[PDB]
């Protein structure tokens, strides 16, 4: 589930040629959600 | 934004010391210097980081995109 | 698909313009009164300033 919805939050996922918008909604305007992946940082 | 972890000048803790000092302005209802003495910061270095703290923090964590508002 | 308030955030998250509709009412006098055709006008989106009575908030 790579976005999320600016408006009511609702978390959902895009395909190819999809609408760019919220399936709740109808809201245009997406957040791309962050996902469980490795940054690493030195504490200073 | 959210309570130092150390003093900038001592090195000394006081970032357990915010949660409390506002339940001893609140609820004993003292004073802002009796407070900060009770718990035990002594050096005026100490006493400035927790008297001028601002928690600005609380003010962003109202805008949360994670929930329906 | 009936209409929709938009807040600024939105504005400022799209990188668009705060605008409402500025609509004229044209008055078109054919011979000094004898015949006249009105027709309210749709001239585009006017930005509008925030916080005032044509603003959301
Ligand atoms: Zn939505
Ligand atoms: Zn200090």
């Amino acid at each position: 589930l790579k976005y999320i919805c600016a408006e009511c939050s609702s978390k959902l996922s895009l395909s190819r040629t999809d609408a760019v918008r919220c399936k709740d909604c109808g809201h245009r305007i997406l957040l791309k959600a962050r996902t469980k992946r490795l940054v690493q940082f030195e504490a200073r | 934004m959210i309570v130092p972890v150390r003093c900038f000048s001592c090195g000394k803790v006081v970032g357990d010391k915010w949660e409390s000092y506002l339940n001893l302005l609140q609820e004993d209802e003292l004073d802002e210097g009796t407070a900060l003495s009770r718990l035990g910061l002594k050096r005026y270095c100490c006493r400035r980081m927790i008297l001028t703290h601002v928690d600005l923090i609380e003010k962003f964590l109202r805008y949360n995109p994670l929930e329906k508002r | 698909a009936v209409e929709r308030k938009v807040y600024p955030s939105e504005s400022r998250q799209r990188l668009t313009s705060y605008r409402g509709k500025l609509l004229l009412k044209l008055k078109w006098s054919v011979n000094n009164g004898e015949e006249n055709l009105f027709e309210v006008r749709d001239c585009g989106g006017l930005p509008v300033m925030l916080q005032s009575n044509r603003c959301h908030l």
